[PDB]
């Protein structure tokens, strides 16, 4: 039982890091993926502006219409 | 060699969690910047719809 | 190396869950913020595609 | 006996803790990519409507 | 709410747009429209009910406003306010919610956007899960919606739809359908760096779907076929749960609850996975009465 | 700042838009407007103060510019610069901040967008928490804002609003209100794969709200009702903290600090949870003086 | 599907736009166009096939509709429906998919947007990886696409493209090319707080690329150069795997599988990293036959 | 690159827009403009260099195109192509990069958007950190940019700017400035549920900034002031590192490296934190030579 507990603890502590080295690569995957969405979110902010300003002048030119 | 590797794993496990919190802490911050960053896009894409919707009838009746 | 240095990690993983107990809330809200921004920024196209089209229809008596 | 039966039955509480932690990242790393395609279908969708107004802004001032 | 039901819905929101000059007139103008004036004054009219939280009378004014652009034959300008009734009637009569959203779909079909349509095919299916509980109707909405996501290349977001059509089909005894979805998800999950550690969750559901009345005897033929590609899904103990469950399937049926006692402790199972094991636990007692 | 207060606010930003030709003229033109010219030259005028960091004089020029579009009766074009005064007066007189944002809301109400309105109902409530400390006024703004999010289907982002209206109502002795919010959050939290492991945090606050003067004796009736649905929230020791606290409620009142000594060490409690236990710790000494 | 192939593709979608009045006429009008009428009726025509899931006949109608705006010389209005054929022919003949997307690129080139172009240079490369398996053609598409991302400042999203052009070049024996990409990624990864703990994954691939036939003897000269900047990448055991592999490179070649037995257990290696070690394992047996 | 430098930059991109009919003509037209024609043909001209990767000749054509709209006095159309030169000259002469971006700022100042301006005040500061290494000039750009973010309510994204202006000021011996930023960040960090566990990382830098030549003797007065609000930042051992460092400051100076030997192992310190301890390690040897 005592020796067995130690043995049990071996396959405990083996899968313990194998659960938590495993938590690390998903932790680093989100950080690559979240920062990659930042420049996805950057293009929309810049785009929305030009998405608004160039578009915006046309509203000023409505008096011609 | 048995209680050694229990330490030698929980030495290197605590060498992960001191990094694993670290990397999860920026993830708790990187989203917060983006939540503000979508929020600038949010009301502006709400305005840009409303401006054009004013301008559609100003190009429909025109 | 013993019970005490385990209870460093035992309290430390308790912080990581908490920290992430905040983090699942922030990553959820932006989900529904974009999924509604889908309908805004695609009605923006059909608002703008209908617009020009009516300004392709407004080019009369140009000569 | 009792010097590790007290200890190892508390180690199982640590692995029961990380199993709660592990399923939360994989749901999160699912959910970011599950959002990572909604952020694509905005991106080129904006790149559509930029040009429809860019085609509009040259024509409207005429 | 908000100064007496927002002026008692603005005193029926400017006398229910009446005195619209018949809402039809061909004497003076032949090339003008007061119908376009009737758009905003009657779309604002629907908006005042949501301040007064009268959702039942809200969407009733959206639909005729949506009929108004359909009367003016502007397509997209009608569609975005059908959904404003469909968003309105969710906290109201849901049968009026689902068909108004259904009327909103066919405008988006021939518009050029299926993403918006697939978003509402799961929105109509949200109503079938919560209020008007009719599961097999929701199956055809999810199965239709996943066809749109696959048509628009979003293979990641297709699965979040396509899991639930396999999820609800499991307790509806449509296994051989649903056993292919979990297979085609998991085969298309192991090949990516994303979803790779999520993939072992699917095959455990997939092998669980091999328990119709059949192939629990050929569970070995299941798991050797599950051995085949993903290297035992790097041999997670979730599949080792099934491995001891194989020899369990013959004798010692009391160890079934013992097998999950060492699994529900380490991972709290949900109400889906509880019932699927419990329906196996009913069928495994047929082996108990055979032993007598 | 930036070349002498940005040219001393551009020398009062082009002589305060005076010589606008009376800003009203009906002799030459009957179908034109110099008011539209007065928009940009006076919206740029407000912008120059933010370069000089004179926020008090900034929003004073936004509001008349916001009045200018209201004078031109263009609705949306006024609303987006009321908020530019409301963003301006936050680092200024906050009573002028809140009502200008309040004037910005009613334009967005009958516009068709409550998302923008609910964003500012919590922005006005941000001012009530920080500078003009009036908590129960902020309660009605959060409670109004959550009604908009539920009206626009965002059940996830409604809660982040709806927690704080239950959060501040707790120390304002409005428990039986707030005890329903934590219940309706947590009942609507256990049903989802998201928020499931967050749900145990809510019911611990919910059971904590059962300590008005009453139902600490019926704490057993609380926790058996909390046993009922979520399987003890898979039996977190945070609820086991309450379980030993039940038998604590009769005798041995010194063990209250001992019960949190083994809990604040494992999880550093915040200033909200500190006071809620401490107000129980006051009431539990009423059981101490009863024992005498 | 959907009422008999959507009315058998709407009975060939209104008689294949025939009776377009020759689709060319200069008698009555010299300043009008029925071609603009032929746009929507023939773009809707392509849309009806996707309801009937006839993707092969779908994009055949997009391309002439894309030719139609090219006939009307409106540039952008043609480009967004070439890609609707390019999205169509992916579940069809892929050689027709890639060149129609290739024809869509040159409109976006002289338009002012390379982001859209770089998105399709990896979309065309997605087809080269899955269906028309031609790896070195996909290399030139990724290498071209990363030039667009670097031209548009997105240094983060350039790498996700630029890894795969280094990834596929590794098994194509183009190491000295690919050994510079992993170096220039990792040198530009250590300098940022984001991607710092990811950077050790790259240099392990980079040192792995020093195994052409050469510089496994100068592996010490590799790793001392890898010592140089990033402080052993804070000395991860993934580099310590290479450190024991250095003295392994001379003798005891059976310990190669032993060295990864203690590494595949702690971290399940993928099929890329498996083959790269296995091709070293072939070359290390040349040291075994030298020992004889 | 791309068919011989993109037709050798399109054979100087259509003869350098010459034969523009003098680019000025008042004979025929008095109310027309060929300058507007000269916009796109010369903005496309700058675009062809980025295909040929000639960034030095690229932005030289953007700036006159940006001068073009300034010649046409059109707001919002010159500014977005100054930055296209500013993005161009980053892989070129950086002194031409920074001032063209600087010329782009003043258009965005009186436009109504400081978010765009604060994004480029850190973009110009990115150049000062990497190529034209002049740190104290970058200090005034970050300090100006954080004033814009605080003016536009983004208190979260202000800090990511405002840390670096405190970060670079630390090694520039501007502590008493930078000691207030880390204090005002951390005081405004403990009050939020976000950034709360990040806040202990700031005060450790803040107490580290109390080592000018002074207040290492009053380090106790530092840390008791750091005791005061955030409850020892729930007593992280990172502050306990400073606690044993207090009694270290008198004697046993060899234990300084011993104190970080038990800290660099548990947490790999960066090159910022290395030098700040090392400059203390120089000053602590002044206590060693006092002991002699």
């Amino acid at each position: 039982r005592a020796d067995q507990l130690a043995d049990e603890s071996l396959e405990s502590t083996r899968r313990m890091l194998q659960l938590v080295e495993e938590s690390k690569d998903a932790g680093i995957r989100t950080l690559v993926m979240l920062d990659e969405q930042g420049e996805q979110l950057e293009r929309i902010e810049e785009g929305m502006d030009q998405i608004n300003k160039d578009m915006k002048e046309a509203e000023k030119n409505l008096t011609d219409l | 060699a048995r209680e050694n590797e229990m330490d030698e794993n929980l030495e290197q496990v605590s060498g992960i969690i001191g990094n694993l919190r670290h990397m999860a802490l920026d993830m708790g911050n990187e989203i917060d910047t983006q939540n503000r960053q979508i929020d600038r896009i949010m009301e502006k894409a709400d305005s840009n719809k409303t401006r054009i919707d004013e301008a559609n009838q100003r190009a429909t009746k025109m | 190396t013993s019970n005490r240095r385990l209870q460093q990690t035992q309290a430390q993983v308790d912080e990581v869950v908490d920290i992430m107990r905040v983090n699942v809330d922030k990553v959820l809200e932006r989900d529904q913020k974009l999924s509604e921004l889908d309908d805004r920024a695609d009605a923006l196209q059909a608002g703008a595609s209908q617009f020009e089209t009516s300004a392709a229809k407004l080019k009369r008596k140009y000569w | 006996l009792s010097e590790i039966e007290t200890r190892h039955s508390e180690i199982i509480k640590l692995e029961n803790s990380i199993r709660e932690l592990h399923d939360m990242f994989m749901d999160m790393a699912m959910l970011v990519e599950s959002q990572g395609e909604m952020i694509d279908r905005i991106e080129y969708n904006v790149e559509h409507a930029v040009d429809y107004v860019e085609r509009a802004v040259s024509d409207t001032k005429k | 709410s908000g100064k007496e039901a927002e002026a008692m819905a603005l005193l029926a929101e400017a006398e229910r747009k009446v005195k619209n000059s018949q809402s039809f007139f061909s004497g003076l103008f032949g090339g003008s429209s007061k119908i376009e004036e009737a758009c905003e004054i009657y779309a604002r009219a629907a908006n005042m009910f949501k301040m007064a939280k009268n959702w039942s009378a809200a969407g009733s004014a959206f639909c005729q406003a949506a009929q108004l652009h359909l009367q003016l034959q502007s397509k997209h300008d009608a569609a975005t306010c059908f959904v404003d009734a469909g968003n309105a009637f969710k906290k109201a009569d849901p049968q009026e919610a689902i068909n108004c959203l259904m009327r909103a779909i066919e405008i988006y079909t021939d518009m050029g956007r299926f993403t918006i349509a697939a978003k509402h095919h799961i929105s109509i299916a949200e109503i079938y899960e919560t209020e008007l509980v009719d599961i097999e109707k929701a199956i055809a909405h999810y199965e239709q919606s996943a066809d749109y996501y696959k048509g628009e290349e979003s293979n990641s977001s297709a699965n979040k739809c396509l899991l639930k059509v396999a999820g609800y089909a499991a307790q509806l005894e449509q296994y051989q359908k649903a056993i292919d979805i979990y297979e085609q998800v998991g085969t298309n999950a192991m090949d990516s760096p994303l979803l790779k550690y999520s993939a072992k969750d699917y095959f455990f559901k997939a092998a669980l779907c091999h328990f119709c009345i059949d192939m629990l005897n050929a569970k070995l033929a299941v798991q050797k076929y599950e051995e085949l590609f993903p290297a035992f899904s790097d041999s997670r103990e979730c599949k080792l749960m099934k491995k001891l469950l194989e020899a369990h399937e013959e004798q010692n049926v009391d160890s079934y609850t013992e097998a999950v006692k060492e699994y529900d402790s380490i991972s709290r199972l949900d109400q889906w996975l509880t019932t699927m094991l419990l329906r196996i636990k009913k069928t495994i007692q047929g082996d108990e009465e055979d032993l007598r």
